[PDB]
């Protein structure tokens, strides 16, 4: 609040500051534009999905193990194990802090749906309706995309899944 | 009407507009202080011999 | 035909840059009528009821205020132009990559699979009309990674093995068009006990009958 | 004290002249029907429902408002539908048709050249 | 869009190596991308023509 930061309670100050024109209206407009842009930043990064997708109750993904990055059902926030690690590492004279439009429960719920879309449908949900495919076969499609022949995946499935699991 | 005045128009389009401020009001003025004290004689400053 | 209706009946990003510039130019002129702590806002009023030694002090109070206001105007225009510049730099990349080419980047030239793009000029900008392909009306089938036959493992050359319940075909992955599995649309590598999920089925050789 | 901005929520004068009022981060017991407390302040003139829709007018902290059920109401926005992929270790879905779609994208390239 | 909803061929846009797939995680005021890539290993030399 420009007027409350400058003058601040006093009344001899407000009539004198009234003589400067619209200097304080400009500053409030400038700060309000910034605050409206911060919600559009987050909407553009995270709300990139039509539906809220869910993973099936089994976890038969060809030997691949996604448990450290899928949501944790025993929590109020329902974050994953790595999202819990990341969140533990990071009134005045007219000053105020507004809250974001999206809670970070909502943000964690957008991210888990993006994850379940990928693990279950590959890249089809990003271009239309989600079309299920088994995870080993999707991994073999992706090996083709980098120019490796797709039996190199099926004949090395266990080793490839172990390497993924250790790197995670 | 306060929104129409803030925008300087007679037609407001859908949205949400900051229009003013709410500030609780304070009543009475409590002046606290300490106990002990004397009349503090100036009668040895202005009336010295 | 529907673009034409939806527009004839949305250009808010172009309207906002016009509005911002006009709102700033009006605030600049509306400052020519503030005192900033002087007796009036008119120089013909300080030069008419004050002698030159007293009008200097009152003219300087106006000069300082008006300089401040002009320089605020010029800073906010630099900051707004740096943002218009990035938008035009993105428009120049989309004209190269969506209009003079076919893009493979996901969600860069529409939503779907990019086919082609058409430009149209607008008052202070450009409209792209993106034409994309969207798949529709899906069915489920059952799949296998490979087919075992004669002790060998066969993989599709460019498709997927599918089953309608009792028979095994090859399709291409984005459009359903089943074909008989032959040695012309599959290739062989290895024996059929290392892949997990192999199914047993016959792979048809075209020469073997025809020759005989 | 409890100082704070005041915002006015309107469906648009071409729809109605009813209005709701947000007292930003003020406890709703010291404002001076429907009084509703939000993580973003005290809302007056909208009723709180239990449904969840797509966001219309953003209030904050997950709460949006709409002119639906009239008057003004509060609630928690909707992230989106709910799609459940029938994933299995040997099932695939393949499309049998397509649609040709065309969309627009609008971009500013210039602004007005002014001199002083 | 390009590393989570698809597979990228742009070099170094989604990590070091040949991009296989990417997973997002939310951070406070930010995002974390876990990029899975393929890295070749244990080469032999040969004669060629
Ligand atoms: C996925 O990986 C996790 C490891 O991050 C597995 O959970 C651990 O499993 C070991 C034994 O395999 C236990 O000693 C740990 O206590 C487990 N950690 C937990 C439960 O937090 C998990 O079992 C793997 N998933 C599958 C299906 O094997
Ligand atoms: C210095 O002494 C004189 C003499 O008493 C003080 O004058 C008295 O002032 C009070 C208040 O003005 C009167 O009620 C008395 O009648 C005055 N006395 C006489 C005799 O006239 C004077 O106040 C003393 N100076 C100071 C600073 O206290
Ligand atoms: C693919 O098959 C699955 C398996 O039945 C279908 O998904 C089920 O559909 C029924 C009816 O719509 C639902 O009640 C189930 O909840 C779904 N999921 C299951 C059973 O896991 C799906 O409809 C089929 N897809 C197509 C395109 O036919
Ligand atoms: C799977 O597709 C095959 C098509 O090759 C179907 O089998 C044929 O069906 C037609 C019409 O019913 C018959 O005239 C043929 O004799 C069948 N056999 C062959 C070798 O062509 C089969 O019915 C389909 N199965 C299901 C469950 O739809
Ligand atoms: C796929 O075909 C092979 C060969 O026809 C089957 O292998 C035979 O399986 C039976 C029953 O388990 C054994 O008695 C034979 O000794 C096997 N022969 C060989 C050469 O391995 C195989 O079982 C078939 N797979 C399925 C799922 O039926
Ligand atoms: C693929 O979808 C199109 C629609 O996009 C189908 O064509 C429509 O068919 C209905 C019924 O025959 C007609 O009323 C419409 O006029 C057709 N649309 C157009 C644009 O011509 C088509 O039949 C579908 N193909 C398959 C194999 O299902
Ligand atoms: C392939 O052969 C080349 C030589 O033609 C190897 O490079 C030699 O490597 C050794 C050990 O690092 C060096 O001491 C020599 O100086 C290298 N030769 C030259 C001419 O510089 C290379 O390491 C071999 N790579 C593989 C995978 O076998
Ligand atoms: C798929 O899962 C079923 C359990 O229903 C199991 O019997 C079968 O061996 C599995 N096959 C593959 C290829 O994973
Ligand atoms: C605005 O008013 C016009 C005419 O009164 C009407 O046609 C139009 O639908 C109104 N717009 C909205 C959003 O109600
Ligand atoms: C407002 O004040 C009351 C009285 O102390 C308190 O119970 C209530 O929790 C306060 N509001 C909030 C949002 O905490
Ligand atoms: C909304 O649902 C909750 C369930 O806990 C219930 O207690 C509450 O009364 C409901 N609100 C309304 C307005 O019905």
């Amino acid at each position: 609040d420009c007027t409350m930061y400058i003058c601040g309670d006093s009344t001899e100050c407000s009539n004198l500051l009234l003589q400067y024109g619209s200097f304080c209206t400009q500053l409030n407009r400038a700060l309000t534009g910034i605050a409206v842009e911060q919600d559009k930043n987050t909407q553009e990064v995270f709300a990139q999905v039509k539906q809220i997708y869910k993973t099936p109750p089994i976890k038969d993904f060809g030997g691949f193990n996604f448990s450290q990055i899928l949501p944790d059902p025993s929590k109020p926030s329902k974050r994953s194990p790595i999202e819990d690690l990341l969140f533990n590492k990071v009134k005045f004279n007219g000053l105020t802090v507004l809250p974001p439009l999206l809670t970070d429960e909502m943000i964690a719920q957008y991210t888990s749906a993006l994850l379940a879309g990928t693990i279950t449908s590959g890249w089809t949900f990003g271009a239309g309706p989600a079309l299920q495919i088994p995870f080993p076969m999707q991994m073999a499609y992706r090996f083709n995309g980098i120019g490796v022949t797709q039996n190199v995946l099926y004949e090395n499935q266990k080793l490839i899944a172990n390497q993924f699991n250790s790197a995670i | 009407s306060e929104t129409k005045c803030t925008l300087k128009s007679f037609t407001v389009e859908k949205g949400i507009y900051q229009t003013s401020n709410f500030r609780v009001q304070p009543t009475e003025s409590i002046v606290r202080f300490p106990n002990i004290t004397n009349l503090c004689p100036f009668g040895e400053v202005f009336n010295a011999t | 035909g529907k673009i034409q209706d939806s527009l004839s009946s949305a250009l808010g990003k172009l309207q906002n840059v016009v509005n911002q510039n006009a709102q700033a130019l009006n605030t600049l002129v509306k400052q020519l009528s503030s005192n900033f702590g002087a007796i009036s806002s008119v120089l013909n009023d300080i030069l008419s009821r004050l002698d030159p030694p007293e009008a200097e002090v009152q003219i300087d109070r106006l000069i300082t205020g008006r300089l401040q206001s002009l320089q605020t105007y010029v800073t906010q225009q630099l900051i707004r132009a740096a943002e218009i510049r990035a938008s035009a730099n993105l428009a120049a990349t989309k004209m190269s990559e969506c209009v003079l080419g076919q893009s493979k980047r996901v969600d860069f030239c529409g939503k779907g699979y990019h086919l082609m793009s058409f430009p149209q000029s607008a008052p202070h900008g450009v409209v792209f009309l993106h034409v994309t392909y969207v798949p529709a009306q899906e069915k489920n089938f059952t799949t296998a990674p490979a087919i075992c036959h004669d002790g060998k493992a066969h993989f599709p050359r460019e498709g997927v093995f599918v089953s309608n319940g009792t028979h095994w075909f090859v399709t291409q992955r984005n459009f359903y068009e089943p074909q008989i599995i032959t040695t012309d649309n599959t290739f062989v590598s290895g024996n059929c006990d290392v892949v997990i999920g192999i199914v047993n089925n016959t792979v048809y050789d075209p020469l073997q009958p025809e020759l005989d | 004290c409890s100082f704070g901005g005041v915002s006015v929520i309107t469906p648009g004068t071409n729809t109605s002249n009813q209005v709701a009022v947000l007292y930003q981060g003020v406890n709703c017991t010291e404002v001076p029907s429907n009084v509703f407390q939000t993580r973003a302040g005290c809302l007056i003139g909208a009723e709180h429902v239990n449904n969840s829709y797509e966001c219309d007018i953003p209030i904050g902290a997950g709460i949006c408002a709409s002119y639906q059920t009239q008057s003004i109401i509060a609630y928690t926005m909707s992230l989106g539908a709910e799609n459940s992929v029938a994933y299995s270790n040997n099932s695939i879905a393949i499309p049998t048709n397509f649609t040709i779609s065309v969309t627009t994208e609008i971009l500013p390239v210039s602004m007005t050249k002014t001199s002083v």
